């Protein structure tokens, strides 16, 4: 049943683009841009473990970071 | 061995965007048209969805009254009236007669401005601009009455649980009565320019035809029902205030076209003038808000002289009253139709669920059936007769 | 030359400020107060402010209503279509700061997040005379500018 | 008037119905065939000479010569009642001591949550606010805060000319509100004296 | 403790007549459509104790109390002060939902 | 990914929040030239992360309108009257600022201001004023890649002299040296398009031999952020060239291709002829106000800078040191702006 | 006003004095159609009408 | 009610009234008494499919008998309209609308319930009743 | 049936005596006896139509909703020709969280009835659009706000919320402010959505008294 609901919602997501409910800039922002950004990303492999990096970053790891 | 017959295909999936000579607000309308004739209309709403229903859940009952004024900016009083009636039903609070009269009077006044705006903006959408400007001066005279009673011309928040916020200022009844002495002549002036005009007749006759069965099926109310031949009015069939005392006749038409509903709205303005005159002559004397101070704020001298009144003032302006657990749906005859609030209370000082029943939501749903076989130009007139308000449609 | 440039810039300021073509983005309650402000009783056309349906022919834009997340792209699109001077007036608490729907999932907290705003007109709804006061404040802002003198000494 | 001609209609299908069927003569609202020569001339000249149009023309032309209703906004101002809810203002006692006692009821009653208040004991010993700021971009000018205040400290003044060029100037604070109360003291006091009779 | 003998009677009766279908733990959270990092937050299920100022027993778990008294609360996150106006700023979406509703 | 702090002293105390618009970043910035093409994006990057940006501008309310939207309440401070010769105003502008970015430059000379004033005198004077304060921790100056003391063009020579003066007064300043920047409001592709379409003939200096390394504006804006997030970058000059080195002829051809121009409108205006056609017109410029008809392209300095190869030196710092991969300027989002004009299925 | 010197809310408390009773209905017992249609008019003369309520309840 | 037409028409004609209010949309047929009798008898024939000891069938039988009686004493078709508070046309459409839901009721058979079926009913008692008197 | 205007003068009556009685006190018993399988429980309470009268509330299961609605519309004695609205209420304390509420009008009876179907997140409610055409948008709104799926709906789509909205806002577990916020970026000349940050947080004021008793 949860699978049925998820499939219906995904069909809705497809229909928004197909029926022009959503616009070109929506497609740029939500799909194409992040995928291209990930390819263009260069990062230094951090020698510090995951705990050390988050400890240096913020006190509460659960809070999100913007423009990382 | 008998040949089959093929058919034709429809294209031109137009997008009719926010457009100024239409019902006020932002309308996005996707229309599928075979040539110059519409085959499907799909109204896109949510452009003025401010999350009102969920915001109500986080506010106290008295803190949520201003939401109903802003749901419909044309008719504020009728919108807050249903909310206060539902809270009164759950609280078992009795309104004094003077406050009941004041509510009925101002409800009729807002009905009149709503009908003025509807008719003259519809004429503007057709393309006649003189009735429109001829009407703003009347609407200003009525906004002046609002600013007198409440201090706000549009969002008064004057109706309260158990009565009205303040009493009528001295001299108001005379001024309202003068506006009434001249209103009928002004309405006749407007009526001549619209009624009898060949171009107006051609634009509006036999456009937007609705039948009684169709109206009940789609849940329509008010002028749409009465323009088709249905003698149904909440003020008469299900009275909610001293409306039962009031003497007025339902306007009825039978064709269901745009013209019939325009005629109904004009006659409704006249009936509202009659109700106002009766209210003015029979206005009682006494309390305007309920004597109970566990649901209504005490007077200022009384809070400044009595300990119990200071306690009641403090606990009503900080916590608010507690509404007994229960559910109720109270509807009022708004100028656009039937506006109702389904209020669910679990016994606290905040509403658990406040569903708002939009009269214009069902009319916008009816748009597709009505605007079938019409033209791109007819859509504007059809929207005008529905008189939809999108802050009211999108809660 | 510095005198001539000043005479030219003051004439240009008179021309721009006197004839303001506003486009009204009428979402909600405040658009009707604007309707009243352009009615017979307040003559905005006497002030030279006459409303133009299309963005390309409008130099001042009035955001009057609650901006929603669904609409903000269309608001920005309309703003971008306008020509270069493009002054923007924010009218009402909803447009100024979200107002009474500020803590909502569907409401933008102020049109300033989406479009730059030159003048903020406060009210719910702002009184029509208050809207004319804001329009006169924008007119003063236009008068203050001395673009041609700055062009001479740039 | 309300009566309609067989030819005049806005819908193609209805025009077809009336063109090819005579059910319209059964209907009472429609206009029936003239049945006399003079009536035929009357209807023909009415349609061909645009009679109904001219009748509206004269009534509209009455507009040219009737008394114009308009207000020169800078020179003349629209009538404003005492109850009018405008720019907020904190008030002082005639001695010069602020009326505010930091009950914080106005912040609890604020429908829009536009008021933030924090207080302390003053050195003399009074309950006074160290902060009273109102967001005028979040205010809805309901006037509930003026209703909840037990000492008439907060009032909505009669001023509607308070537009600003930046949003930061619309975030009022205690000093600004007190200055606004000082500027409009006499008008606010007269309005309150008049309003006290009613409530 | 005896009986409320009011709308709560029909409320409880609607509860006992009807029931919900069993699903695997966490499956509904995907149907909800909220960010999945919301469920990474930890939950404390508690009943508030009585305030020491007042002697009423309504808020406590007492036979007198007929209202729901067990709250789901989420852990507290970072809060700061607006540089311009000193307002308390936050980035926690679930700050007040659990306490309030 | 883990957010990296702005490496400024005592940032750890002041900083708070996720790093967004409403968060608090401990950076107060005075960006000179904010209303310009380069400056606006730098202001956007700094203010986007919750920092406060002071933007001195020459009186022009309509030009500085986009900067108003950039930040939350009180974060973007616009100072109305900026003059390069006024010391007191400069001191007031950098009073609370711990980083100062200088993007003030002129492509052409006028009667009021010459290259030597804007590109030499202002950097030296501002450098002294910043040095005396001490609160300012980071200084970034934006210059061209081709700037050299031994350069024929007066613009690119004065820029290098001003950079050397800045290095003398503040030893810890970072000299950002991007190439021809491509953007929606750029002066590279927009001027090339206007040349191809609304000009009778498109003169190309020599045959387009000159090599260039164009870069996208977002890459330079991100590079500024990476400079500010590392203190080890101080005292170093970074040549922020683009991913691909292209001759000018390739860029002209590819613009003609993307716009789907009917044919090639470019002509060969070889050097030693532009040096005679534009040489009097420079003296014309120095005695007349700003005129839209002629500018930038129609100067001897432009011809002199289009006869050399404006490419990064081999041994040099660049985007790799800042851990940024520059995006190609001939494809993708960078080229959408020229793409909207015409692509042959368009109009 | 007779409430000035005579204060008694418990006598005038309608909010907290509402209650809900309980019944059980079964299909076995037949419905009484005599009640529904025995009182129904068979001729125009016997028609009886319910008048509109003039005012809503008030304490006075 | 009040007619919104400036034209003067007679509403006691009992046909001009029907033309004005648009009853013709509901049914193009005239809607005489005999048609009502036929419709009621056809409903009675239809409800025969429902089991004999079914409360729904008894209800339809009782209603049809009441309306056949009201047709009986009243020889005027307008008198039937006054007694039944309806136009004869919509009274006739009523029985057809009842006919429409018979298939849906014969598919689920709501009348089948066990001999221990019990539907709990909660009723509201107003405080005004108790406070004023007992 | 359809309240076509019949009486030109003296229609002062709210309705006839018999029609009022049958609906004032026999309506719930009549429904239960006539269609027992559909009904599970019934509540008579404060009237939707008025303060003085009493209107029924009927609780039914999702499987029987279509047949119960069809019976209510077309039964001769009970003609609920109109669907006023369709609504859901979220009760997180219950296993079956959602209570889908149907509000109907009988013009002939001058009465209002309320029908409730109690479901959970996974179960679906059959659409009643064939009975009342007005249901389509109301069920679409119920799907958008609360996430209740309606079976055999002609096209179940979101109405009020923004395009791409996946959460259901009126669920009691949904934050009042939501999860995302919308802003225009200068760098990317697009209006974009970002995680929420609040300059001033919503202040929940706990006004509850220990001594209160009305809270259930
Ligand atoms: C009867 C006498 C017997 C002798 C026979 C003589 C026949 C007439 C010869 C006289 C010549 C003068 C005629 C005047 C022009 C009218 C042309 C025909 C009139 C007409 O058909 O009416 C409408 C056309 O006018 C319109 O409505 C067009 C729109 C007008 C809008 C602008 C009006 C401008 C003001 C009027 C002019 C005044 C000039 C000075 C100010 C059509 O519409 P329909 O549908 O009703 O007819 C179709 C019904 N099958
Ligand atoms: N192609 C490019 O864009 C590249 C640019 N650069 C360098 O970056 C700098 C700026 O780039 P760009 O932004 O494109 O140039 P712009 O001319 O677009 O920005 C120039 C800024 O400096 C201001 N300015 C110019 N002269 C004066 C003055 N005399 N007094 C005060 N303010 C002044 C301008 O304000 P006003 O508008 O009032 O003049 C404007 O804000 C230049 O030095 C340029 O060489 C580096 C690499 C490539
Ligand atoms: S600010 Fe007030 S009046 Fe204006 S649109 Fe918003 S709610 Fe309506
Ligand atoms: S008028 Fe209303 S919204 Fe404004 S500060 Fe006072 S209580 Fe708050
Ligand atoms: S202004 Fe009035 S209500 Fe507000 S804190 Fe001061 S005394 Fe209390």
């Amino acid at each position: 049943r949860v699978t049925d609901l998820l499939i219906f919602k995904g069909r809705e997501e497809l229909e928004t683009y197909l029926f022009m409910y959503k616009q070109r800039h929506h497609a740029i922002t939500e799909y194409i841009e992040p995928y291209q950004i990930k390819k263009l990303l260069i990062e230094r492999k951090s020698s510090n473990s995951a705990f050390l990096d988050s400890f240096y970053e913020k006190a509460y790891p659960l809070v999100h970071s913007k423009y990382a | 061995m008998k040949p089959l017959t093929p058919s034709k295909v429809s294209n031109f999936t137009i997008n009719f965007g926010p457009q100024h000579p239409a019902a006020h607000g932002v309308l996005r309308l996707v229309l599928e048209m075979d040539g110059e004739i519409i085959k499907r209309a799909d109204p896109h709403i949510g452009l003025l969805h401010r999350g009102t229903e969920k915001l109500l859940e986080y506010k106290t009952y008295n803190q949520g009254i201003p939401y109903f004024d802003r749901l419909d900016y044309v008719s504020m009083m009728c919108m807050e009236h249903s909310y206060v009636l539902a809270i009164e039903q759950l609280l078992n609070v009795a309104v004094p007669l003077r406050g009941q009269y004041i509510r009925v009077l101002f409800s009729e006044i807002t009905r009149i401005m709503n009908h003025i705006l509807a008719i003259t903006c519809h004429s503007m959408d057709v393309g006649a601009l003189t009735p429109f400007l001829w009407a703003f001066e009347e609407r200003e005279k009525l906004f002046e009455f609002y600013e007198r009673v409440s201090g706000a011309r549009m969002h008064a928040a004057y109706f309260r649980v158990g009565g009205v916020a303040q009493d009528l200022p001295i001299g108001l009844l005379r001024d309202i009565y003068d506006w009434s002495r001249q209103f009928a002549s002004r309405v006749d002036e407007m009526e001549e320019l619209l009624t009898g005009n060949r171009i107006w007749k051609e634009r509006t006759i036999d456009v937007g035809l609705v039948t009684a069965q169709q109206a009940w099926d789609w849940g329509c109310s008010g002028p749409i029902l009465r323009g088709s031949g249905i003698d149904w009015d909440l003020r008469k069939n299900q009275p909610y205030d001293v409306y039962g005392r009031m003497d007025f006749n339902v306007p009825i038409a039978g064709h269901g076209d745009c013209y019939d509903r325009y005629l109904v709205r004009v006659q409704e303005m006249r009936e509202s003038l009659r109700i106002i005159y009766q209210c003015l002559n029979e206005m009682p004397d006494g309390l305007y808000k309920t004597p109970d101070q566990k649901v209504s704020p005490p007077s200022r001298g009384q809070m400044k002289q009595s300990m119990e009144s200071l306690i009641h003032h403090f606990k009503l302006f900080s916590e608010g009253y507690h509404v007994p657990a229960g559910e109720t749906y109270r509807a009022v005859e708004a100028p656009k139709g039937e506006f109702g609030v389904y209020l669910v209370s679990r016994g606290g000082n905040r509403p658990y669920r406040c569903k708002i029943r939009s009269p214009g939501y069902a009319h916008l749903q009816m748009l597709d059936m009505v605007a079938k076989g019409a033209m791109l130009a007819d859509v504007v007139t059809i929207i005008g007769t529905l008189d939809v308000v999108f802050g009211e449609i999108d809660r | 030359a510095d005198f001539i440039v000043s005479k030219v810039d003051t004439v240009v300021n008179w021309a721009r400020a006197g004839s303001m073509w506003p486009m009204t983005f009428g979402l909600a309650c405040c658009a009707v107060e604007m309707m009243h402000a352009g009615a017979s009783r307040y003559d905005l056309d006497r002030f030279g402010i006459i409303f133009r349906p299309s963005p390309r022919q409008s130099d001042v834009m009035i955001v009057a209503g609650t901006l929603t997340n669904k609409m903000a792209p269309a608001l920005r699109k309309v703003y971008d279509q306008m020509p270069e001077p493009k002054w923007v007036v924010s009218m009402g608490s909803c447009a100024n700061g979200g107002g009474y729907y500020h803590y909502s999932y569907s409401v933008v907290r102020g049109c300033d997040r989406v479009v730059p705003v030159d003048v903020y007109v406060p009210g719910c709804p702002p009184t029509a005379e208050g809207l004319l006061y804001g329009l006169l404040q924008l007119q003063k802002k236009i008068y203050r500018s001395k673009n041609t003198q700055l062009w001479w000494n740039k | 008037g309300t009566e309609r001609r067989p030819g005049q209609s806005g819908a193609w299908k209805q025009v077809d119905k009336q063109r090819y069927s005579s059910e319209w003569e059964q209907d009472p609202t429609f206009k029936q065939v003239p049945k006399n020569v003079s009536e035929v001339l009357d209807d023909s000249v009415s349609v061909l000479f645009l009679t109904d149009i001219v009748r509206g023309m004269m009534y509209s032309a009455s507009g040219f010569f009737d008394d114009k209703v308009t207000i020169l906004y800078p020179f003349e101002k629209g009538a404003v009642s005492p109850r009018f809810r405008g720019e907020h203002a904190l008030r002082r006692y005639p001695t010069g001591e602020e009326r505010c006692i930091s009950c914080k009821l106005c912040e609890a009653i604020c429908p829009a949550q536009a008021i933030t208040i924090e207080a302390e004991e003053r050195e003399d010993g009074s309950r006074k606010t160290t902060r009273y700021d109102i967001d005028m971009t979040k205010c809805i000018y309901c006037g509930f805060c003026q209703e909840a205040c037990p000492v008439d400290a907060i009032v909505e003044g009669p001023n509607f000319e308070f537009s600003t060029e930046t949003r930061e100037e619309l975030l009022y604070d205690k000093q600004k509100l007190l200055e606004n109360g000082d500027k409009w003291e006499q008008e606010i006091a007269a309005n309150l004296r008049t309003e006290s009779l009613y409530r | 403790a005896t009986a409320p003998q009011d709308f709560s009677l029909a409320m409880k009766k609607a509860d006992e007549i009807y029931s919900g279908k069993t699903v695997k733990a966490g499956d509904i959270g995907f149907s909800a459509g909220v960010p999945l990092e919301t469920y990474n937050r930890k939950v404390r299920i508690f009943c508030p104790a009585k305030a020491a100022s007042q002697s009423g027993l309504g808020r406590t778990l007492h036979p007198s109390s007929k209202a729901p008294q067990w709250k789901i609360v989420f852990e507290n996150l970072s809060k700061w002060e607006n540089p311009l106006m000193g307002w308390t700023s936050t980035a926690d979406p679930l700050e007040n939902v659990g306490r309030s509703t | 990914s883990t957010l990296k702090p702005f490496d400024l002293n005592a940032n750890n105390a002041v900083r708070n929040g996720p790093g967004g618009r409403s968060s608090i970043g401990g950076v107060v910035a005075t960006v000179f030239g904010a209303n310009g093409f380069i400056g606006s994006y730098v202001v956007n990057e700094i203010s986007k992360r919750g920092n406060q940006v002071v933007c001195p501008y020459r009186c022009n309310e309509n030009k500085v309108q986009p900067l108003k939207q950039m930040g939350d309440l009180g974060q973007v401070v616009l100072l109305p009257e900026f003059d390069i010769h006024d010391d007191e105003y400069i001191r007031r502008a950098i009073s609370r600022s711990n980083v100062v970015i200088n993007c003030v430059g002129i492509r052409q000379e006028t009667k009021n201001y010459s290259y030597k004033d804007v590109h030499v005198d202002f950097p030296t004077r501002l450098a002294k004023i910043v040095a005396e304060s001490g609160k300012v921790e980071r200084f970034i100056q934006v210059s061209e890649m081709g700037a050299d003391v031994s350069h024929a063009s007066r613009r690119l020579q004065t820029k290098a002299v001003g950079d050397e003066a800045i290095m003398k007064y503040i030893p810890d300043a970072t000299i950002i040296r991007p190439g021809n920047v491509v953007g929606i409001e750029d002066y590279f592709y927009n001027n090339l398009i206007f040349q191809l379409s609304y000009t009778i003939v498109a003169p190309v200096i020599n045959n387009g031999a000159n090599k260039v390394q164009p870069t996208y504006i977002l890459d330079v804006a991100d590079a500024v952020v990476k400079i500010l997030k590392d203190k080890k970058t101080s005292g170093k000059t970074y040549y922020l060239g683009g991913p691909e080195t292209l001759t000018m002829r390739q860029i002209y051809d590819h613009l003609i291709d993307t716009l789907r121009l009917s044919n090639d409108d470019t002509v060969n205006l070889r050097y030693e002829l532009a040096k005679m056609l534009y040489k009097p017109l420079d003296t014309l410029r120095t005695k007349l106000p700003e005129f839209p008809f002629l500018g930038f392209m129609m100067s001897s300095d432009y011809a002199e800078e289009q006869v050399a190869d404006s490419v990064a030196p081999a041994g040099s710092l660049g985007y790799k040191d800042l851990s940024i991969s520059p995006a190609k300027v001939t494809e993708g989002l960078a080229i959408e702006g020229v793409r909207f004009i015409r692509v042959g299925g368009y109009d | 006003p007779k409430l000035v010197y005579d204060i008694k809310y418990f006598a005038r408390d309608y909010r907290r004095n509402n209650s809900y009773t309980v019944r059980s209905v079964d299909s076995k017992t037949p419905f009484d159609y005599s009640k529904v249609f025995g009182s129904a008019p068979l001729k125009p003369a016997d028609v009886k009408t319910v008048r509109i309520p003039e005012v809503m309840p008030h304490r006075g | 009610f009040k007619a919104v037409a400036d034209v003067e028409i007679d509403f006691s004609n009992r046909a001009v009234l029907k033309k004005y209010v648009g009853v013709d949309h509901l049914s193009k047929e005239q809607g005489t008494k005999a048609k009502f009798i036929v419709s009621l008898n056809s409903l009675l024939e239809a409800v025969k499919s429902v089991p004999e000891t079914a409360e729904y069938r008894k209800a339809i039988e009782a209603t049809c008998q009441y309306r056949l009686k009201v047709c009986g004493e009243n020889n005027s078709d307008a008198a039937i309209e006054e007694v039944l508070d309806a136009h004869l046309e919509e009274l006739i459409a009523e029985s057809k609308e009842e006919l429409r839901i018979l298939p849906v009721l014969l598919e689920s058979k709501p009348w089948d319930v066990p001999a221990d079926y019990s539907a709990p009913v909660f009723d509201y008692v107003d405080a005004s009743t108790i406070l004023d008197k007992k | 049936s359809y309240c076509y205007a019949r009486k030109m003068t003296d229609k002062d009556y709210i309705a006839y005596d018999n029609i009022k009685n049958f609906g004032d006190n026999y309506l719930t018993d009549y429904i239960i006896k006539t269609v027992p399988k559909y009904v599970t429980m019934a509540v008579n309470g404060p009237a939707q139509s008025s303060v003085l009268y009493q209107e029924p509330t009927i609780y039914t299961t999702p499987e029987h909703i279509y047949a119960l609605c069809a019976f209510l519309r077309d039964h001769v004695n009970l003609q609920y020709k109109t669907l006023i609205d369709i609504t859901a209420v979220d009760y997180p304390e219950r296993s079956a969280r959602f209570e889908v509420v149907y509000h109907l009008l009988s013009p002939r009876l001058n009465n209002r009835i309320r029908i409730k179907v109690v479901v959970d997140e996974v179960t679906s409610v059959p659409s009643v659009s064939r009975i009342w055409n007005a249901a389509n948008w109301f069920e679409r709104e119920t799907w958008d706000m609360f996430g209740v799926f309606f079976s055999n709906h002609p096209d179940l789509r979101r109405v009020l919320t923004d395009y791409g909205f996946t959460g259901h806002p009126l669920r009691k577990d949904f934050p009042l402010t939501g999860y995302t916020e919308v802003r225009y970026d200068y760098g990317k000349k697009r209006v974009i959505s970002e995680p929420l940050e609040l300059t001033q947080e919503f202040r929940y004021f706990d006004f509850s008294s220990p001594w209160d008793t009305l809270s259930r």
